[PDB]
């Protein structure tokens, strides 16, 4: 039995600019099994109106998902993935950054 | 340039939780067109592009069909996987399937697949002649002698070299808007100092399809993987792909680095400079 | 387009 722990990209879908409509991602990938965990934060509170992509996997047979949900960035507002899986001890946080 | 149809399907057992989940889904290159999912409402295999909207209600019918067979087949090859490898209905495992085509630009057959790994690890591989089977361990060699007394690999050949390409190529006639397009990536180049003494020059490949592209980093025209930072391909959930690589640079000598975007959409590699 | 047959491991 292998296990892989999740990778993990947070990132819009286009540039950033404050207070014009975007789709926040989470893009989690590369493990195994398959039961995972994803919910998108702003400022510390799950957002309610995530999806997802339907289960496939890459050529070392890993699965991989995208969370998405319509967001408005501004300069203040917190944006994170927080993802669980059998690999993690405890939930990873990826915090947003605009530039990445 | 060359095409692929794919089908992934995984099955999870989950004792005590009723019958394992059974997820499949269907892909032309990097685009996905079906999904089905044993644990949703409709039972039907779901169109997830607007291009497999043309199909007609007899595809469905007969999709829905195969899926479900696919779906109680895979089911007992978990319970078969367990008897092979003696393990107990107490844990949780993984039957993952991959098969498809590849066709040339002039349509033709180049390339047949058809593989399974239990556990995320190889089990047995449709090898590339499609007629021999490449088996990870002694319990796919059990598979391997099943399928060879069976007839199994001139079976899935007739399929591959057949209804396979005859249906990624009417995929890529129905849905040609979609499929053969190619979206060069927009390109630009970010700095973001770290320091008085170094800054990272970040080299940025967006709103691009298909998924395939190359970023390199350059110092005075030689190749650098030191300090240099490259994520994985992204998708940007409207279809297209993102990719970004990094250099952390002395400060004042930005100049030197220059990064290189090779992509199908694009008729010559890319170079981008730091430009103020 | 799938296949119509699926194999027993």
């Amino acid at each position: 039995m292998i296990q892989r722990t999740p990778k993990i990209q947070v990132y819009s879908r286009h540039p950033a600019e404050n207070g014009k409509s975007n789709f926040l991602n989470c893009y989690v990938s590369g493990f195994h099994p398959s039961d995972i965990e994803v919910d998108l934060l702003k400022n510390g509170e799950r957002i309610e109106k995530v999806e997802h992509s339907d289960l496939s996997f890459s050529k070392d047979w890993s699965f991989y998902l995208l969370y998405y949900t319509e967001f408005t960035p501004t300069e203040k507002d917190e944006y994170a993935c927080r993802v669980n899986h059998v690999t993690l001890s405890q939930p990873k946080i990826v915090k947003w950054d605009r530039d990445m | 340039g060359s095409h692929s149809m794919r089908y992934f399907s995984t099955s999870v057992s989950r004792p005590g939780r009723g019958e394992p989940r059974f997820i499949a889904v269907g892909y032309v290159d990097d685009t996905q067109f079906v999904r089905f999912d044993s644990d949703a409402a409709s039972q039907r295999m779901e169109p997830r592009a607007p291009w497999i909207e043309q199909e007609g209600p007899e595809y469905w019918d007969e999709e829905t069909g195969k899926v479900k067979a696919h779906s109680q087949t895979d089911r007992e090859n978990l319970r078969i996987a367990l008897r092979y490898y003696n393990q107990s209905e107490a844990g949780s495992h993984t039957l993952q399937m991959m098969f498809g085509c590849d066709v040339g630009s002039d349509g033709r057959f180049l390339r047949g697949y058809h593989q399974y790994a239990y556990d995320g690890k190889d089990y047995i591989a449709l090898k590339e002649d499609l007629r021999s089977w490449t088996a990870a361990d002694m319990a796919a060699q059990i598979t391997k002698r099943k399928w060879e007394a069976a007839h199994v690999a001139e079976q899935q050949r007739a399929y591959l070299e057949g209804t396979c390409v005859d249906g990624l190529r009417r995929y890529l006639e129905n849905g040609k808007e979609t499929l053969q397009r190619t979206d060069p990536p927009k390109t630009h180049m970010t700095h973001h100092p770290i320091s008085d003494h170094e800054a990272t020059l970040r080299c940025w490949a967006l709103g691009f399809y298909p998924a395939e592209i190359t970023l390199t980093w350059q110092r005075d025209g030689e190749d650098q993987t030191q300090d240099t930072e490259l994520v994985e391909t992204r998708p940007a959930g409207d279809g297209t792909f993102q990719k970004w690589a990094a250099v952390v640079v002395p400060s004042g000598e930005e100049q030197r680095y220059t990064c290189h975007v090779q992509h199908e959409g694009l008729p010559k590699p890319l170079t981008l400079r730091w430009e103020p | 387009q799938l296949p119509r047959l699926f194999p027993l491991l």
